This record gives C-alpha cells, sequence and structure tokens, in this order.
RNA sequence: UUAGGCGGCCACAGCGGUGGGGUUGCCUCCCGUACCCAUCCCGAACACGGAAGAUAAGCCCACCAGCGUUCCGGGGAGUACUGGAGUGCGCGAGCCUCUGGGAAACCCGGUUCGCCGCCACC
RNA sequence: AGUGCAAGAGCAAAAGAUAGCUUGACAGUGUUCUUCCCAACGAGGAACGCUGACGCGAAAGCGUGGUCUAGCGAACCAAUU
RNA sequence: CCUGUCAAACUCCAAACUUACAGACGCCGUUUGACGCGGGGAUUCCGGUGCGCGGGGUA
C-alpha cells in the first residue's frame, strides 16, 4: 500500500452499487440483538456512523453486551480475540 | 426508469407519505409512536409498535366513532382533535401502554396545532409522552371556544343545519366527561 | 463404496491434499481404504483424485482383498472366515464384503484398521503421469479397472 | 527499433490517457480506403487473419496497410472495392532508455492488441480478387504468419 | 366533468429586474402589497459580483388581487400567441407573468402526498388563449 | 381495504398510456379567513373553520409492455475464464488432455404495469 | 450541483442551499479499534459510552468540531492553570 | 440511423477462487491431556530454486 489509513483500498467495499444508493430503510438500524447471537459484519455506505474498521467487513461475531446504542461484538482477527463497537445499521442476524 | 443505474426513491418516499429521516429518530426512542394524522374531515390517532413485516397497531381511535359516544359535531376541529386523542389514549391504556412518542408525519409543528391537541388528549388518557405544555392550545380553544365566539359573528350559522346555531364547547365537555369513565370499548 | 489407492508419493504434494489422505486413513503409497459415496467423501476423493486410483470393486475382488490385506485394529491376526465370525457380525468374509459395498458397515466398526496395505502391483500399473482415460493409472477406474489394480496388488 | 522489443502481450492493458502524456502520433494514415461512399454491397469478401496474439506498432499497421492498398491499384485509384483496416493501436509502449535505477520507461509509441483469429483487414470486392495478392504483401510486414480468408464468395 | 376543468388565474407575478430599490414603492401602488427583495447569484462583470444582493423585487398576487391588477395591465399589452407558454402561461411587458391552471392543482404544491399533475390535466396554449381572451380582449 | 392510516421488502414496485368509480363510511379536489398559526410578498404553502359544488386532478379499481427493471426457457456455450494433475505439443509466445467449477454481450420466446404485514371500516 | 484542500467514497423532505439562533471546537473519566492484519510496541487518531454542565428542537433527537480516510512530536527544562 | 475499435488507476455485468461463522462426516484429544494458560532457553531477521499469479525491464 502506497500508504496506511483505515480505507486504503477499500474503494469497493465501502461503495454501493448505483441502485442501492441513498438513505438506507430505518428498520435494520433499530434491529436488537441478544447477546450470544451470531451476527454478519458489513458496512453500509449509506450510513456514517456506528462504523467498524473496514479490515473486519465479512466477519460474523458473537453479540456481548452493547456500549450506548452500539453493540460490543466479539470476533476473532486471525487468531486473536478482538471486541467491536457497532450499530444495528451493520449487521445481521446470521442464518 | 431511465437506465439501470438509475436510483427509484422507497415507495414510501414517492408517494410523499413517509419522512425516514424523520422516522429513524422516532424510533430511536424504542417506544411506541403516537401517529397524529388529519384529514379534511376527520382526525385520527394510533398507538403503533415496531413488526417484523411492518409497524402493528395496538390501539387507535377515529374522529368519526366518536359519535359512537354521543358526538353530534363536525369531527375535522380542535374539540373533534382532543377527544380523538384520549379516545385512542384510552384504548392504549387497555392494551397495556404506558408510553409512546409523538409521530405528527408531514405536519407542521405549529403551536396550538390540532396534532398537538391531539397529544393532549393521550396525555390526559394516561399515556406518558415527552412534551411541551406551551406549544399546545389553551384549553378554551381545545373545548372549541374559538368557533363558538367565530358564531357570534353569525348572521347566519356557521354550521348548515348540524346541530346548534351558537355551537358548543359544553358539547366538548360532556363528551370529555363521559369518556373519564367506565364506557364500552375503553 | 469406492476403494482408493494412493498410487503417488507425499513429496511435493500439496500439503492440503496430503492431509486429505491422512484423514481417510491413507498414510503410505500402495494403501487402500474403501469409502462411501457420499457428498462429503466425494469432495475429498476429487481433492486426491491426481495422487489416488479409486472406483467401486466387485464383490469378488474385495473379498480377495480383505482375505489377503485386512487387519485387526490391532496385531498380525488374518482376517479370514473365522477371525470374521469370531469378530465381527457376520459369519464370513463374503458377509463383510457385501456390508462394506452396500455401505452398511465399517471396516472399523467391525474392528478391523481402515487401510488394506496392498503390495506392489504385479506386472506393473498404467503409470502415475497420466489418467486412465489416458491410458495412465490415475483417477476414477472401471469396476473391472479397479479390479485389476486391486487383484494385481493382492 | 525491432518488433522484438514490443510483439508479446505480456505487459499489462496500458491505454489510459488520463494518466499518461506525451504520447507519439499515430503513423496510420487512414483505416477506410476505396470507395467508402459505398457500403459492404460487394459479392466477394476477403480478411486477413492473425494467427497468433501479438502487439502490432502503428509502425507495421501502416507499412501493412500502405503495401496493401497501394498495391490494390491494379484497380486503380477510383477502383470499385473497399479496404478496412479494424484495429488501432491503442496500447501505449515505453523504452528505458540511471541503468535500472528508475526504469519505468518514457513513452515512444503505441500498438495495437490482436488476438490469434480476430482479422486484422477486411476488403470487400467483386470476383478480381487481386486483393489476395495485396495482403500477401501485407502479412509480410505484420509480425505473425496469416491467414487469408474469403467469406461471401462460393465463386471458386 | 367540466367545472374542475375550466381555467382560472393562479397568481400573477410583477417584477422589475434592475442591476443594484427605489422602484418598489412603484410596484406596491401598481399591485397593492409588499414587494420583495430580489437577490442575485454568480458573480459577474456588469459590476453584480455580490452574491446575496438586493438587484429588483416581485410580487405575486392572487385571486382578486391578481384580477383587479390585469384588469389594467392586460389592456396595456397587446401581444399574444407564440408568447404564450407550454403550459398556458404567458408574460408581457418592467414584467408580468399570469400563471394559468385548473383547479386540482394544490395536489401538485402541496406537503403530504403531493404529485405531479398528469399532462391530460395540465394547460394547453390554446385552452390558455380561450379562457382569457374569453375575458375582456383578443388574441394574437 | 365501494376509495382509509402506519408500514416491511425498496423498480417484479420505475417511465409512459387506456378504461372505470363516489347523496357518505371515505380520501380528495373544493369553499372560506374571526380565531391558534403563517408567507424576507402573497390563507399559494403552512395553520385553522367549514360543506355549495365535483369525480375533472389526486387516490382506489381493471388493464396495455413501447422504454427501464426482475426472474425463466431455448440459443450463444459447457464457449470465455478457472482450482488440481501431466517425462502431452510447441523455437517460443503459448497450447492440449484428464479432473472439479463455469460467465458476459446478444438474439428469439415467456414473466414483470408490485408483493406482503398490522389497524380501522357496509 | 454543492459539500474548504489529493484521491477514492458518502449524501436530496440531506450530509447540499437559505434564514435564524447557538458556542458540544465544553470539563472529567473510560470502553474499544487503529497506529502495529495475523502478532508484541509509544505518541498520535478514531469509534462508542458514562458523569457534569449546556445549545437547539413540540419531541423523539442531534451536538465528544468540519460527511470519511492526511494536517503530527518523548524525557529533561521553562512558562502557564 | 449506419459503421470501426479500447481501459492498471472504467463498470450495466461477472466467475473459478479466497475468506468469517455454524452444522455434518472425516481425523484428532480426554493413562500419548488435545485446544489453551503461565514461565525458562534459544536460534533467526544475507536466502535460493521450480510451478502458478504477478509489477519493472529489449533482455
Ligand atoms: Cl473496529
Ligand atoms: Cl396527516
Ligand atoms: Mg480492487
Ligand atoms: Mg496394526
Ligand atoms: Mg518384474
Ligand atoms: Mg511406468
Ligand atoms: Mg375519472
Ligand atoms: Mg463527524
Ligand atoms: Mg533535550
Ligand atoms: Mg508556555
Ligand atoms: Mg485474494
Ligand atoms: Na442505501
Ligand atoms: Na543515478
Ligand atoms: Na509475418
Ligand atoms: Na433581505
Ligand atoms: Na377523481
Ligand atoms: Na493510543
Amino acid at each position: 500500500p502506497s500508504s496506511n489509513g483505515p480505507l486504503e483500498g477499500t474503494r469497493g467495499k465501502l461503495k454501493n452499487k448505483p441502485r442501492d444508493r441513498g438513505t438506507s430503510p430505518p428498520q435494520r438500524a433499530v434491529e436488537e440483538f441478544d447477546d450470544g447471537e451470531k451476527v454478519h459484519l458489513k458496512i453500509d455506505p449509506s450510513v456514517p456512523n456506528g462504523r467498524f474498521h473496514p479490515r473486519f467487513d465479512g466477519q460474523t461475531g458473537t453479540v456481548e453486551g452493547k456500549q450506548g446504542d452500539a453493540y460490543k461484538v466479539d470476533i476473532v482477527d486471525g487468531g486473536k480475540e478482538k471486541t467491536i463497537i457497532v450499530t444495528a445499521a451493520h449487521l445481521r442476524r446470521q442464518e | 426508469a431511465t437506465g439501470p443505474r438509475y436510483k427509484v426513491p422507497m415507495r414510501r418516499r414517492r408517494e410523499a407519505r413517509t419522512d425516514y429521516h424523520q422516522r429513524l429518530r422516532l424510533l430511536k426512542s424504542g417506544k411506541p409512536r403516537l401517529v397524529a394524522r388529519k384529514s379534511n374531515k376527520h382526525v385520527r390517532a394510533q398507538l403503533v409498535t415496531l413488526g417484523p413485516n411492518g409497524d402493528d397497531t395496538l390501539a387507535s381511535a377515529h374522529s368519526s366513532d366518536l359519535a359512537e359516544y354521543g358526538w353530534e359535531a363536525p369531527t375535522g376541529n380542535m374539540p373533534s382533535a382532543y377527544l380523538t386523542g384520549l379516545l385512542a389514549g384510552l384504548r392504549a391504556q387497555e392494551a397495556g401502554v404506558e408510553e409512546a412518542v409523538l409521530d405528527i408525519g408531514l405536519n407542521s409543528p405549529t403551536p396550538g396545532s390540532k396534532v398537538f391537541a391531539i397529544q393532549e388528549g393521550a396525555i390526559d388518557a394516561g399515556l406518558d409522552i415527552p412534551h411541551n405544555d406551551d406549544v399546545l392550545a389553551d384549553w378554551q380553544r381545545t373545548r372549541g371556544a374559538h368557533i363558538a365566539e367565530y358564531d357570534e359573528q353569525l348572521e347566519e350559522p356557521l354550521y348548515s343545519g348540524d346541530f346548534d346555531a351558537a355551537d358548543l364547547p359544553e358539547h366538548f365537555d360532556e363528551l370529555r366527561e363521559t369518556l373519564l369513565d367506565g364506557d364500552i370499548e375503553l | 463404496m469406492h476403494a482408493l489407492v494412493q498410487l503417488r508419493g507425499e513429496v511435493n504434494m500439496h500439503t492440503d491434499i496430503q492431509d486429505t489422505l491422512e484423514m481417510l486413513n491413507i498414510h503410505h503409497v500402495n494403501h487402500c481404504t474403501l469409502v462411501p459415496e457420499t457428498d462429503a467423501y466425494r469432495g475429498m476423493v476429487a481433492k486426491v483424485n491426481d495422487f489416488v486410483a479409486f472406483g467401486e470393486p466387485s464383490q469378488e475382488t474385495l473379498e480377495t482383498v480383505l482375505a489377503t490385506r485386512a487387519e485387526p485394529l490391532e496385531g498380525d491376526a488374518d482376517v479370514d472366515d473365522e477371525w470374521v465370525a469370531e469378530h465381527t457380525d457376520y459369519d464370513d468374509i463374503s458377509g463383510l464384503a457385501f456390508a462394506l459395498l452396500s455401505e452398511e458397515t465399517t471396516l472399523r466398526e467391525q474392528g478391523l484398521s481402515p487401510t488394506l496395505r496392498l503390495h506392489p502391483p504385479r506386472g506393473g500399473h498404467d503409470g502415475v503421469k497420466h489418467p486412465v482415460k489416458e491410458g495412465g493409472q490415475l483417477g476414477k477406474h472401471d469396476t473391472e479397472g479397479i479390479d485389476d489394480l486391486l487383484e494385481a496388488m493382492r | 527499433k525491432p518488433g522484438a522489443m514490443y510483439r508479446n502481450s505480456s505487459k499489462p492493458a496500458y491505454t489510459r490517457r488520463e494518466y499518461i502524456s506525451g504520447i507519439p502520433g499515430k503513423k496510420i494514415a487512414q483505416f477506410d480506403m476505396g470507395n467508402n461512399g459505398a457500403g459492404p454491397t460487394y459479392p466477394a469478401q476477403v480478411e486477413l487473419v492473425v494467427e497468433k496474439p501479438v502487439q502490432i506498432r502503428h509502425n507495421a499497421l501502416e507499412a501493412a496497410r500502405v503495401a496493401a492498398n497501394r498495391y490494390v491499384q491494379n484497380s486503380g485509384a477510383a477502383a470499385n472495392y473497399k479496404f478496412r483496416i479494424r484495429k488501432f493501436p491503442f496500447h501505449v509502449i515505453r523504452e528505458n532508455k540511471d541503468g535500472m535505477r528508475a526504469p519505468f520507461g518514457k513513452p515512444v509509441g503505441t500498438a495495437a492488441r490482436v488476438h490469434g483469429a480476430n482479422h486484422i483487414f477486411i476488403a470487400w470486392v467483386n470476383p478480381d480478387p487481386n486483393v489476395e495478392e495485396a495482403w500477401r504483401r501485407a502479412k509480410m510486414k505484420v509480425t505473425p504468419t496469416i491467414n487469408i480468408d474469403s467469406s461471401p464468395a462460393g465463386n471458386a | 366533468f367540466h367545472e374542475m376543468r375550466e381555467p382560472r388565474i393562479e397568481k400573477v407575478v410583477v417584477h422589475m429586474g434592475i442591476g443594484h430599490a427605489n422602484a418598489e414603492d412603484i410596484l406596491g401602488e401598481i399591485t397593492g402589497q409588499m414587494p420583495v427583495r430580489t437577490k442575485a447569484k454568480r458573480t459577474v462583470g456588469e459590476f453584480d459580483i455580490r452574491e446575496g444582493d438586493p438587484i429588483g423585487a416581485k410580487v405575486t398576487l392572487r385571486d382578486e388581487m391578481a384580477e383587479e391588477f390585469l384588469q389594467t395591465a392586460l389592456p396595456l399589452a397587446e401581444l399574444a400567441t407564440s408568447q404564450f407558454d407550454d403550459t398556458g402561461n404567458f408574460s408581457f411587458g418592467l414584467d408580468v407573468t399570469v400563471n394559468l391552471v385548473r383547479p386540482g392543482y394544490r395536489v401538485a404544491k402541496r406537503d403530504k402526498a403531493s404529485r405531479s399533475i398528469p399532462t391530460k390535466h395540465r394547460l394547453n396554449p390554446a385552452d390558455a388563449v380561450a379562457f382569457i381572451e374569453s375575458t375582456y380582449d383578443v388574441e394574437v
């Protein structure tokens, strides 16, 4: 990489297909999850806040409590355990 | 419409019926919404909750089924709104609903407006709702006084046949009084 | 149910490929195992496709090989009809064979090593640089094709 | 410089003029020859087909075209036929002309990438294939071996 | 069908596009109600570089205020045809524009469930000439 | 749902067009400014008060595929590309065989002129 | 289109424009991610909280500076609260 | 309308494939204690080649 900022090489993953462009539906930004639930991490290009580091796009973690309205999701980066602060807007129920 | 890349608004935005930015803010509270809506002739009040396939209305009141309790006056006015709010609020209470946030859809937050009257009613019914007292009408106007005085400048009945010639803010009291005890569907 | 025989060594073969053979209980060249025809097992043999010989053997052939190269989970003991009868659910090799072919049981389930340690092919095989359709010995075989290999390695 | 230096298609496609400046102009004079006023309303249609993917420098295109069309004057300056070279030299080519240090070359030309089996030239003629000859001379000035193919023409 | 299809005047805009005013006064008397400032956009050579800047006024008249005005405006104009909108409007003159449309226009001007008026229900140049011409004057 | 309100999915729902519908549950347009409220100017809008009129807009209902979109059949195509293997071919660039996957454009024919949830309601 | 400035991304009853008001560019203290994928490492940065005090709004709510990723600096010493 | 071509810093499309998590089979672990935790001791931080994919370069 020519630089090392968080958004380095995120042109694709943080861009919407032309038709999914524009404010996203509120339903999924208000979704409620319970501790223990499995959630898929995926930033919604249209929603600025509640994001996590792009490197974790695609992960599937375990909700374990929350902080404010945001959720605390536990994932395992390679072999390291990490806790991610993320809002519902960027989460989806597994299965 | 024009091509593959074209962006078509969400249906309720096309229909110019739902303000999604306000909606999200509303849903933040995590509380039920007190949906205050108006029509040229009527005023509706619903207590809506969030659902898997769409909203769920747990209690509602329409200015039309107000007569069902002794309403013999027009239904597109202030006194009408308040009562419809109180009615819906009561049914709300019966349903086990204790609090809600006021959703006035695409209407304007004008002081003394009917939506706020609806809000006042629901609150008095027992519903706990975030509000601001000096944005509401001064009781008398809610009673329908502004209209009675307007008919004082008579010369010709404000009401085409309807009921009374000089109107009745008293009819208002009789009804509120009624709603505050017993009766069916409450 | 297919018969699997490793015909190519470990040196230079992908690790994820070698681990697969190992999960199929084959850890040496000329070692054979019997595998049920399932989705899960099918994917495994496909991955191993280039270093092995496989196919559905005939009742007879299986019996010859079972008799000749079957072993107890532990020990020298010859697996003959009597052994089969005094140690398994079946009454003789044929009975076991049939059960294996109809995928009703497995060598382990009957207290036998999952591996049939074969002998080099008498007369030599068709080569390990080309598949069957090319005259080689790698890949899926005919029942008649597997039988010949198995019998030559009896 | 020799074609040996640029005939292979081993490098990335390099055609974005928004990020490349100083690109030499093309030596190819025309792409439509003959009676361009008329449309392919001819009985016979022969094509020069390249048999290997290669890069053809605008240099070779011009010499190949000239040698063919300049010859198609066995029919006359205003003869009845139309000649078309369908490819354009999009690929920008460099040269490192310090040693291997900071070697990214400077633009020295352009070339066209042709895949084996594509037709680089297409001529339209009435039963009067002098064009077949114009091409024996054309594939003479381009890197690859070529196939002279005739399409509408069962007049053998 | 008709009655709700017959044209009507919706606002008449009288504006004086000056280039920097004292002109409001006359607009107030010529119409009958306060004029509104006209800010301009973009910086330009006519020493008009100022973005927010009074550069004229306008007056939107509705109902009687519009008629009582046209009842003297029109007479001071001759033109017609070609000088008409494709939507049945027309501007003449100091400018005086007349916006014309049919009964259900509020549908496109309100906040809730607003909607664009269908081409069929739109007012044509012709259907416009008729209405007005049929009101104290002549076309072309 | 003989017309409503809040929505979920967010073009299968868009764009365009045709036909039908209202003494009333209704929604609208509509009529009107004493009030609450309102226009940097206008009761246009917003807000309030109201029914003389109308179904022409909207809206609801039925339908049309010309454009856009979704999915499907057949063709393109098991082509392009590709994970694994080869003492197969080729001066080479590169190609081929076996094995496991497998497209896009485009053409022709169907589909699509929304679906679903909660509440209210001759 | 615009949104201060690279490039890429986000944004339409707005994240843009206009008007008005306001000083949350607030004090204190944390959680987590980043810096440094995996995998230890400081300053710095960000996300998301809490406590306190405030601004605006009918209210839900928004405001931990600028829509997002650059704009930064140890110990010793000095000055300052 | 017709007709001729392209893209590492284009995309209406779009693989093979890589990858998070979960279940199943396999293999493995519960006297051979896996997975993991804590601690002691290093060596090492000139690498090279083949194949696939590369970027630079006439090579
Ligand atoms: Cl994060
Ligand atoms: Cl409403
Ligand atoms: Mg990329
Ligand atoms: Mg043993
Ligand atoms: Mg021998
Ligand atoms: Mg041999
Ligand atoms: Mg109609
Ligand atoms: Mg911010
Ligand atoms: Mg020092
Ligand atoms: Mg100092
Ligand atoms: Mg990769
Ligand atoms: Na979106
Ligand atoms: Na130098
Ligand atoms: Na040649
Ligand atoms: Na001003
Ligand atoms: Na209608
Ligand atoms: Na830090």
